RNA sequence: GGCCAGGUAGCUCAGUCGGUAUGAGCGUCCGCCUGAAAAGCGGAAGGUCGGCGGUUCGAUCCCGCCCCUGG
């Protein structure tokens, strides 16, 4: 739920993967693992990464 | 440390000692005594400061060509010994892993 | 970017309009702001000063010459018949200026006691103070010059300067742009303290100015995302007028320098209401003002006299002559207010938040206006903020407000800026908070923050106010109820977590490997993914080496380290150099982390809509576009493997120590590995083993190549090992040992083989021929003496035979030994020692 | 983004705006010494003075670009 072109996302300075606009980066948090677990596992989920 | 006779003498003394070194450890000794700060070719560049200003451009040019001669012979000799070392590590230091 | 600074006195004043007499300590105010969600980065009190600190007027200036710097002997009127002679080094003041004087006996911030001094051959009876010396501001170049009429000579300096005030430095989260002003912060305090709030932007506080016609011709392209564009002129302002001290001081305490009334009022109103304002010199406008996207390759010079390259996504204000402003970022120097400006046209506009964000970030202009527009500015208060500016500017600079107004509000004009209503159950905040809130708490709190609440049985219909575009879903409303009621009331109950499966086999193996290596003498590090500069050039790898295919970072902290690690050794060797270079020369390190091994160029995937679950094919596509990231275990060794002591001088690191590190990892993983000779940089090609689990390669180990050691500044004889843990299968063996009660037979067999024959191959040949009677085999001698031919070696194994059902004879054991020798002769060409 | 100040031996730091950094402390090596050590005393090695170019007979020093710091 990060808003695009917004200080909630732009001010989150990130190691972006070259070239520019690759939509690939080094994760600023392990939160994308929580997205993968919700897509992979069945409910209920009680997970730690 | 003046005439080209004194420069060619030190270059040949440095060049023949460079061609004599067969191991990398020996070439390190030659680098100290023939290219280091206490070497004859280094003392020739140190004497360029006590020379009159009108003579630094002429004498300094003869020192650079002499230093580049011994420096070029050192680099090619260092590459030759490094090439021999790299080609000999397989057999001369092989073990049963 | 999220900083907001304001003095407590100003904040208290706005709150006190609807809560007369309201006043709290700075300590309590900080806790209240923290309790409702506003980070207080710093609480900076002003001053303090003590003793005679008074307002003075410079009555004369004598220039003391002949010194290292210009020095002034000043006669200062402090309100009595005896003027004071004060030596001052500053030069930013003239005769007749109002200054702040610290007389002998006064105390300035920091225990600086003031007394008479004998400076520059003169007697100084005090000092003229700077803003920094009074702890009022950061200005230390010159001394503080109060604007004319601010006070009379003799007035108490602390009272005039308001040194009892306190400045609050707040970090505002990007969802609360309305708090980027005294208006929003005062409203928050009215909610937290259950007070009546009088909106400083309401018509009662800013009564509407007359509307008798258009103020300026205007063409607006609605595709630019502009929501409102209002203009009102102020004619006949005095170019000599200065902003009063109360206005210059509040700007100062908020971190804005005063310049001229026209600009000071626009900045003041922006701080007060949150609506950025801008003042144009109307006499420098040529024709119709136009709001449109910039064209390809269009440029403009901004307020600071710097030319900017514009994009077709940038919104501009132009006329018939040039560009007047970069919409929502900064105005241009063309229509900029100057010292001789007499007729001002004020700009009150609402820009698209995303458009301003892209433009200010591309141009690196985080101005006060831009960082407010990108967090959404309340579009309903435009004309209110406009009328506030026009009335205040005309009053200060002796101008006159023109009764004309242009107010573009879209096609068709929008006369109601209410967001869409939200439906939410009355007890939804109660469920998420886990607290049974009192009756009507949700509706009361939502009404406090400005929303319209209507009841429909148990379902609330909530319409958030125009200054709260962050309130879009019921969850947003839940946060408002919970934060105002306080998160401290939420109880602590542990959730019903089901019967979990615990650690996976891979996570359990990762621990066992770490425990084993640490118990064997290795020290774990945390490897960095950024490779050292030119590490593969030092290793002498070929240009087509797969380890060179690395993923590169666009914005690394070091421009010479952009590539991600395809191997763990460069990070381990870097930590190995750090230890050895600092006196710890006998070191053994290991690391267990992932690598980044791309199989193609950097290929991205377009945005998948987040209003739905991605399909299983879309999830697989996102995974395939990512580089392979297997988990590796690696280790490096140098110096002594075993330290010296009362037993002996210790043993240096050798290649066999790295080979044993493989078997330590293999035993921890409960897999069987084989080591085979291989050539693989950066290892020593004659002391390099390739590790196999079955017939699958999992890594290498041994001594590093001496040329790599030289070019990398490593210790001589440094050894290393790197394994691919993902390439090693997780095993779950179930042994069923059968212990035989019968005695064993011990025999030794000596075999002569070629030098190149691996000792393991000889043992495998002996094992294959001996049969099931062979219980254990162990090599204990390798002899290459003179009685052994050149390029040959003698190997002697200790054999242990035992039958499961009988006692053997020496002939029975010798039959298996002779069968083992025949197998060794057939498989590795062994000859029985003789 | 500014003019500045910096990056110097294995570690921590001095110092030089053209021909030797006589660099320091500690680290490394040799000798006397000890059964073997260390200290002590006496000897040495090691920097390509951040990188890539340019100017010059010659650059740690001058000029340009760039990398990484402090303010
Ligand atoms: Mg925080
Ligand atoms: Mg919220
Ligand atoms: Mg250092
Ligand atoms: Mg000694």
């Amino acid at each position: 739920n990060f808003p695009a072109d917004h200080p909630a996302r732009g001010e989150q300075d990130t190691f972006y993967i070259a070239p520019e606009d690759s939509r690939q980066l080094l994760r600023t948090h392990t939160s994308p693992v929580q997205i993968r677990t919700l897509l992979a596992r069945e409910l209920p989920v009680y997970i730690i990464s | 440390m003046l005439s080209p006779e004194a420069l060619t003498t030190a270059v040949d003394a440095a060049q023949q000692a460079i061609a004599l070194a067969d191991t990398l450890d020996v070439l390190a000794r030659v680098k100290t005594e023939h290219l280091g700060d206490r070497s004859p070719l280094a003392l020739a560049r140190q004497a360029l400061a006590v020379l009159p200003k009108e003579q630094r451009a002429e004498a300094g040019k003869r020192v650079n060509a002499a230093r580049n001669a011994a420096q070029r012979s050192y680099d090619e000799r260092l590459a030759t010994l490094r090439a021999e070392r790299d080609a000999a590590v397989l057999v001369a230091e092989g073990i049963d892993v | 970017s999220n900083a907001m600074r304001l003095p407590y006195s100003w904040l208290r004043e706005v709150v006190a309009v609807g809560a007369s007499g309201w006043d709290v300590t700075p300590g309590e105010l900080e806790q209240t702001l923290l309790r409702i969600g506003h980070e207080v980065e710093e609480v900076i009190p002003l001053g303090p000063v003590d003793g005679p600190v008074t307002v003075g007027r410079v009555a004369d200036i004598e220039e003391l010459t002949g010194y290292k710097k210009p020095i002034r002997a000043c006669a200062v009127d402090i309100g009595d018949r005896q003027y004071r002679e004060i030596i001052c080094g500053a030069t930013n003041f003239a005769v007749g200026d109002l200054v702040v004087v610290a007389l002998p006996g006064a105390t300035l911030p920091g225990g600086f006691t003031i007394s008479a001094r004998k400076a520059y051959g003169r007697n100084s009876d005090g000092m003229i103070c700077s803003a920094a010396e009074l702890n009022l501001g950061a200005d230390h170049s010159g001394i503080l010059v109060l604007p004319p009429g601010a006070a009379e000579p003799g007035a108490d300096g602390a009272g005039v300067l308001g040194l009892d005030d306190v400045v609050f430095h707040l970090a505002i989260t990007p969802d609360r742009g309305y708090c980027m002003s005294v208006r929003g912060l005062a409203r928050e305090l009215a909610c937290a303290y259950d007070l009546d709030f009088v909106d400083p932007a309401s018509n009662s506080r800013v009564p509407p100015l007359p509307i008798e016609g258009p103020a300026w011709p205007l063409t607006v392209q609605p595709e630019t995302g502009v929501r409102r564009f209002a203009l009102r002129p102020v004619i006949g302002i005095d170019p000599a007028a200065v902003s009063p001290w109360w206005l210059q001081r509040r700007l100062l305490l908020c971190g804005i320098r005063a310049t001229c009334p026209a600009v000071d009022v626009t900045n003041y109103v922006m701080l007060e209401l949150g609506h950025p304002m801008h003042a144009h010199d109307r006499n420098r406008i040529s024709g119709t003002l136009g709001v449109r996207f910039a064209r390809s390759g269009e440029t403009a010079v901004t307020l600071d006299g710097i030319e900017r390259k514009l994009d077709t996504a940038d919104v501009l204000i132009v006329d018939d002559a040039a560009t007047a402003a970069i919409g929502g970022v900064m105005g241009a120097a063309s229509t900029e207010v100057r010292a001789d400006s007499t007729d001002v046209l004020l700009e009150a506009a609402i820009w698209d938040p995303a458009a301003v964000s892209r433009t200010q970030r591309r141009l690196h202009l985080p101005s006060e206006a831009a960082r407010r527009y990108e967090r959404t500015v309340d579009p309903a208060i435009s004309v209110a903020a406009l009328d506030r500016c026009a009335r205040l500017l005309a009053d200060i600079a002796g101008g006159e407000v023109s009764p004309t107004l242009t107010d573009w509000r879209g096609d068709p004009p929008c006369d109601d800026w209410s967001p869409p209503p939200i439906r939410m159950g009355v007890d939804v905040p109660d469920r998420i908070a886990g607290v049974a809130y009192p009756q009507g708490t949700t509706a009361r709190r939502l009404a406090q923050i400005g929303a319209v609440v209507t009841h429909d049985g148990d379902t609330l219909t909530v319409t958030p106010p125009s200054w709260r575009p962050d309130l879009r879903q019921p969850a947003d409303l839940v946060e408002e109820v919970l934060r105002l009621e306080g998160l401290e009331v939420i109880p602590s109950v542990l959730p019903p977590a089901p019967a979990g499966r615990g650690l996976t086999a891979g996570q359990q193996r990762r621990r066992t490997i770490g425990r084993s290596l640490a118990l064997s003498g290795y020290v774990e590090i945390l490897p960095t993914p950024f490779l050292p500069a030119g590490v593969f050039d030092l290793w002498g790898l070929e240009a087509d080496d797969s380890r060179r295919m690395t993923t590169r970072v666009l914005n690394p902290l070091e421009a010479d380290r952009p590539q991600l690690a395809t191997t763990l050794l460069p990070a381990l060797l870097e930590a190995l150099v750090r230890n050895v270079s600092r006196g710890l020369v006998d070191v053994a390190l290991f690391a267990i982390a992932q690598v980044v091994q791309p199989t193609e160029q950097t290929r991205g995937v377009g945005l998948i809509p987040v209003d739905r679950r991605p399909t299983d094919d879309e999830i697989a596509m996102l995974d395939a576009s990512l580089p392979r990231q297997p988990q590796h275990v690696a280790a490096v060794l140098a110096g002594l493997r075993e330290p010296r002591g009362p037993w002996g001088p210790g043993r240096p690191v050798e290649a066999a120590d790295a080979f044993e590190a493989v078997r330590i990892i293999a035993r921890a993983s409960r897999v069987d590995v084989t080591l085979r000779p291989a050539q693989y940089l950066p290892w020593h090609p004659g002391r390099c083993a390739q590790v196999f689990v079955g017939e699958s390669s999992v890594g290498h180990a041994g001594q590093l190549h001496p040329a790599v050691i030289e070019r990398s500044g490593l210790p001589k004889g440094t050894c290393a090992v790197e394994l691919n843990l993902d390439a090693i299968p997780c095993s779950a063996p179930l042994p069923a040992p059968r212990v035989s009660p019968y005695p064993a037979v011990f025999q030794d067999v000596s075999l002569v083989v070629a030098a190149d024959i691996p000792a393991q191959a000889v043992a495998d040949a002996v094992r294959a021929g001996a049969g099931d009677l062979l219980e254990d085999i162990a090599l204990f001698d390798v002899f290459t003496g003179p009685q052994i031919g050149e390029h040959r070696k003698s190997l002697t194994f200790a054999l242990r035979f035992r039958a499961p059902d009988r006692t053997l004879t020496e002939d029975d054991a010798s039959a298996a030994r002779d069968a083992a020798v025949q197998s060794a002769a057939e498989r590795v060409g062994a000859v029985l020692r003789g």
